[PDB]
């Protein structure tokens, strides 16, 4: 019963969250030592 | 536009009360829905038009309602006598009936038709609608054709009135081989039909439609069948 | 001379609505003219009479104003309005290119054009004639019985109409509160030399208020001057030492 | 021809007496140096009545149509039967005649020019009649037209209108209405607020990129049978269904529900595309509350379809010489769906 | 202040003996409601305008009082403060609401 | 209004202090700086002087 389909030293940090229906992604890669 | 019948077929006792339904394809700006009730043998008699407003000489039982793409009429209260049929009729950019629902429990003005039953197969087919206490030329009335085959239940065959001229309306299934001509002199109009074919074999009757009384048809006709065969 | 007591202790009416204007003081104040509008209409739609209301009555046929200041009277009348075979001799404009202004009646009866087409003046599939039948009948329900309406329009210059409240003399250089044509107030009545007009009625002040008065029954001008007034003070030494007063 | 009404057309608008004071006023009056109409009576044409007429001249006529059908009203004795109305009664004798919401106004002043001239009310008749003309019924006259201008007047001490001010003619008269007296001093003084109005209007959106893929489904080579019909998820796309609906190459085009010509603006969580063929003439069987041997165990619309439906012929591409046998129906079932 | 006694705030009329004479009790109570609260408004700014004005007033005069006392009574050295020039005398004038 | 009319007193100060310390020689203590008063000099600056 599919009902949606989408295709498009590294600290990877992501924040994830859910309102109103959307679905909301946040990231960023910053190099550090 | 075309009305669905909602439900099926019911079965009640006497005292209870009976709901009905009609719903329309899409919007009814007109709001000219009307609702008749058919005893076997006997043409369709007339309840209520404008969807609410009553007709001549019924109780208070019968009451409707409904606006838009929905319509529904209600009984109060049974009578063992109301085993009929009750059918869903509108008007607008265009005149189309309804299936209808079977329903079973456990006078100034007259019409007289009149002509042949049966006829060849592809020939002329002549009918004749007499009518006694008006004048056929009268400004605020319009005089109708419609028959009824169990195939396809009740259908519109056209039209003819007058207000300065006289006016025509057909179906468009039978535009190519249908008319009707009125004559003052005797106070007649009359349905013809050049050829014939097998399933035009029906129940025709002829009716009496005021435009200030919500196009409702008022008045019917005795009412003769058409057989076509050998 | 208007004598509203008889029609409001009547009880043979079923709906005595009031904007603006009480009952009960119809008969005591004085006004211009008035304005008596009838007609006969089915028993449920009564409530489209009245201010701001909106509908098929209150958009095609009869809209009262926002500012309405009147009564409003309507009772039952099943037993004279409705016939046996079907009374078709009352009728309601269904259809409209657009709303009513107030007060404005409209009366052709020309077909409608309910579509692309246009119809040239002759009825038809989308030409719809624009007006229908009500069919009253003895065995209608109470919702669908004809129900009659007189709608009164007062509008607050000499005026003309009023109660049987009766009149009587006039004083002068007393203080007095006086009644003219329903104008209440205090003061004391003293000659004037102003020359109104012959159409001249009244004169107002800036804070809008009466500075002279004509009289209704002998033309002759009045001046109003507001009775006396003011502050009083008293004047005392230390109780410690009396307590003798001199009022100011 | 032409000619300036200087400073005359003031009139008394109530029957309230004021004196000695400055009074500012708004309703009808004939605005100041307003260009008049010229007529002599050297060898009377229909003239409009739009809002009032300040007919000064050194019997009477207003009609609407005047084709005996809306009779006008009639002045001498004057008698207004459309009956309706009736009523008994160097020279430079100007009138001025009007009509506002059902009240009909006469003035007159018989004086035997740049002169200041104020009008009293005399016959004002409340009966509410349409007039839209203006015909003089029997030495040259003048007729103008009045306007909604705002007026301040002055009042003398026996209660006489001596002066007025045009508050909307030149930025003076502005200024001596604002400052309330018909003198001011030197300086500088506000008078009012300018606003620039808005032109155009604009409205944007950015470009319609990915289509819904309509032309794949629509113009494919093979169709699946009735029994066996197929069926389509189609999302996340714009569908452009004017052009599907105005190209005049599909038979049948059916909507029920939702209203054609007008789909472009709706927006919708899903569609379908359900595809099959038929026999051409049961076409008529698939609507919501058919019966028949397809509407009944073949495929079933709901009461409640929402939507519209497409077909058209194809006996040129789906009919071969030896008959095709690729396409079935069922015929018989234990129960409808 | 005298002239805003004739705006309607909202009421069917800005006469409340004509609401009273025209209106019964509980209908009335609205707009005689409405009234008051204008009215109370329009007194209410009165009144601060009047304070504000009288501050500056009283200021002057305080201003007026040590310029007598201090040039009417005897001979100033402060500079551009009773006339440009050396001061020698003064005299007082009086005059409607002031002095000169 | 309020601060309207505090910056009238404050205006009133200065020109008093203007003609009283620049145009002229002061004896009041302590009204033009701490000690036996000499002279002065303005200067402009946004909204008032120095
Ligand atoms: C299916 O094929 C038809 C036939 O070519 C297409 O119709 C043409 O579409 C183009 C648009 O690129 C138009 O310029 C032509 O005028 C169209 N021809 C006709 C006869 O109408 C159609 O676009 C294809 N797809 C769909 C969904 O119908
Ligand atoms: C008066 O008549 C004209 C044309 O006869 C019409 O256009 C206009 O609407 C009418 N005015 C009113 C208030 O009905
Ligand atoms: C789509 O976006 C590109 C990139 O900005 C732009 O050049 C193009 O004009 C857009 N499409 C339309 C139809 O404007």
């Amino acid at each position: 019963n599919c009902t949606f389909e989408y295709v498009s030293k590294n600290l990877r940090e992501f924040v994830f969250k859910n309102i109103d229906g959307y679905f909301k992604i946040y990231s960023k890669h910053t190099p550090i030592n | 536009i075309v009305l669905t019948q909602s439900p099926g077929t019911l079965s009640l006792s006497p005292g209870e009360r009976a709901t009905l339904s009609c719903r329309a394809s899409q919007s009814v700006s007109s709001t000219f829905l009307a609702w008749y009730q058919q005893k076997p043998g006997q043409a369709p008699r007339l309840l209520i038009y404008g969807a609410s407003y009553m007709a001549t000489g019924i109780p208070d039982r019968f009451s409707g309602s409904g606006s838009g793409t929905d319509f529904t009429l209600t009984i109060s209260r049974l009578e063992p006598e109301d085993f009929a049929v009750y059918y869903c009729q509108q008007y607008g950019s265009s005149l189309t009936f309804g299936g209808g629902t079977k329903l079973e429990i456990k006078s100034q003005v007259q019409l007289q038709q009149s002509g042949p039953g049966l006829v060849k197969p592809s020939q002329t087919l002549s009918l004749t609608c007499s009518i006694s206490g008006d004048s056929v030329s009268s400004n605020s009335a319009a005089w109708n054709w419609i028959r009824q085959s169990p195939s396809r239940g009740l259908e519109w065959l056209g039209r003819t009135y007058y207000r300065s001229k006289w006016y025509n309306d057909y179906a468009g299934t039978v535009k190519s081989r249908i008319a009707i001509n009125p004559d003052t002199s005797k106070n007649q109009f009359s349905l013809h039909l050049n050829s014939v074919t097998p399933e035009d074999t029906a129940v025709y009757f002829c009716a009496r439609v005021i435009s200030v009384a919500g196009y409702a048809f008022d008045i019917w006709g005795q009412g003769t069948m058409v057989t076509v065969s050998s | 001379v208007a004598d509203y007591s008889v029609l409001y202790n009547s009880a043979s009416f079923s709906t005595f609505k009031c904007y603006g204007v009480s009952p009960t003081k119809l008969n005591d104040l004085c006004f211009t003219n008035v304005y008596a509008d009838s007609f006969v209409i089915r028993g449920d739609e009564v409530r489209q009479i009245a201010p701001g209301q909106t509908g098929k009555i209150a958009d095609y046929n009869y809209k009262l104003p926002d500012d309405f200041t009147g009564c409003v009277i309507a009772w039952n009348s099943n037993n004279l309005d409705s016939k046996v075979g079907g009374n078709y001799n009352y009728l309601y404009r269904l259809f409209r290119k657009s709303n009513l202004k107030p007060f404005e009646r409209d009366i052709s009866t020309e077909i409608y054009q309910a579509g692309s087409t246009p119809c040239n003046g002759v009825e038809g599939f989308n030409c719809y004639f624009p007006l229908q039948s009500y069919g009253f009948q003895p065995t209608n329900g109470v919702g669908y019985q004809p129900y009659r309406v007189v709608v009164l329009s007062f509008e607050l210059a000499p005026a003309t109409v009023c109660g049987p409240k009766k009149s009587t003399n006039l004083v002068k250089n007393k203080c007095v509160n006086f009644n003219f044509n329903g104008l209440t107030g205090t003061g004391v009545l003293t000659e004037s030399n102003k020359k109104f007009l012959p159409f001249q009625q009244f004169g107002r002040d800036i804070a809008d208020t009466t500075d002279a008065v004509r009289d209704p029954q002998t033309l002759e001008i009045l001046d109003i001057t507001p009775c006396s007034f003011g502050g009083v003070s008293v004047i005392t030494p230390g109780t410690n030492t009396s307590n003798q007063v001199a009022v100011l | 021809a032409y000619t300036n009404s200087f400073t005359r057309g003031v009139y008394y608008p109530d029957k309230v007496f004021r004196s000695s004071v400055l009074h500012s006023t708004q309703d009808l009056f004939l605005p100041f140096f307003s260009n008049v109409t010229w007529f002599h009576a050297i060898h009377n044409p229909v003239l409009p009545f739009n809002d009032g007429v300040y007919f000064a001249s050194t019997g009477w006529i207003f009609g609407t149509t005047l084709d005996s059908k809306t009779q006008s009203l009639l002045i001498v004795v004057i008698k207004v039967c459309e009956c309706t109305f009736e009523y008994v009664s160097k020279n430079l004798r100007e009138f001025v005649f009007k009509n506002i919401d059902g009240y009909f106004k006469i003035y007159s002043k018989h004086t035997p020019p740049q002169g200041f001239s104020a009008l009293e009310p005399l016959v004002d008749l409340p009966i509410g009649i349409n007039i839209t003309r203006f015909q003089t019924l029997l030495a040259a006259y003048y007729v103008g037209y009045l306007q909604p201008r705002t007026f301040l007047l002055k009042y003398n001490e026996n209660g006489t209108i001596t002066d007025a001010v045009d508050c909307a003619l030149d930025p003076l008269s502005e200024t001596k209405c604002t400052l309330k007296s018909f003198t001011v001093e030197k300086g500088i003084y506000q008078t009012s607020n300018f606003r620039v109005q808005p032109t155009e209007s604009i409205v944007r959106f950015p470009n319609i990129t990915n289509l819904c893929p309509f032309g794949e489904v629509f113009n494919a080579t093979r169709f699946a049978s009735v029994y066996a019909w197929n069926r389509k998820r189609i999302s996340n796309c714009v569908a452009d269904y004017s052009v599907l609906y105005n190209s005049a190459s599909f038979s049948t085009f059916k909507c029920y529900g939702v209203s054609p010509t007008k789909l472009n603006d709706l927006c919708f969580t899903n569609v379908y595309a359900d595809s099959f063929v038929i026999r051409g003439d049961e076409v008529r069987q698939i609507a919501p509350g058919q019966t028949g041997k397809i509407a009944d165990y073949n495929y079933k619309l709901p009461d409640d379809f929402t939507g519209c439906v497409i077909a058209w012929n194809s006996n040129n591409l789906d009919s071969k010489v030896g008959g095709n046998y690729n396409y079935l129906y069922r015929l018989f079932r234990k129960s409808n769906l | 202040l005298v002239k805003q006694l004739s705006s309607n705030f909202g009421a069917i009329s800005s006469v409340l003996n004509d609401i009273l004479s025209r209106l019964d009790p509980p209908e009335a109570e609205v707009q005689i409601d409405r009234l008051i609260t204008g009215r109370l408004q329009s007194l209410q700014t009165y009144v601060t305008q009047q304070l504000i004005r009288a501050a500056e007033i009283r200021a002057s005069a305080n201003l007026a009082a040590t310029k007598m006392s201090e040039c009417v009574l005897g001979q100033s050295k402060r500079v551009d403060f009773c006339g440009k020039g050396y001061h020698l005398m003064s005299f007082p004038q009086s005059a409607p609401h002031g002095v000169v």
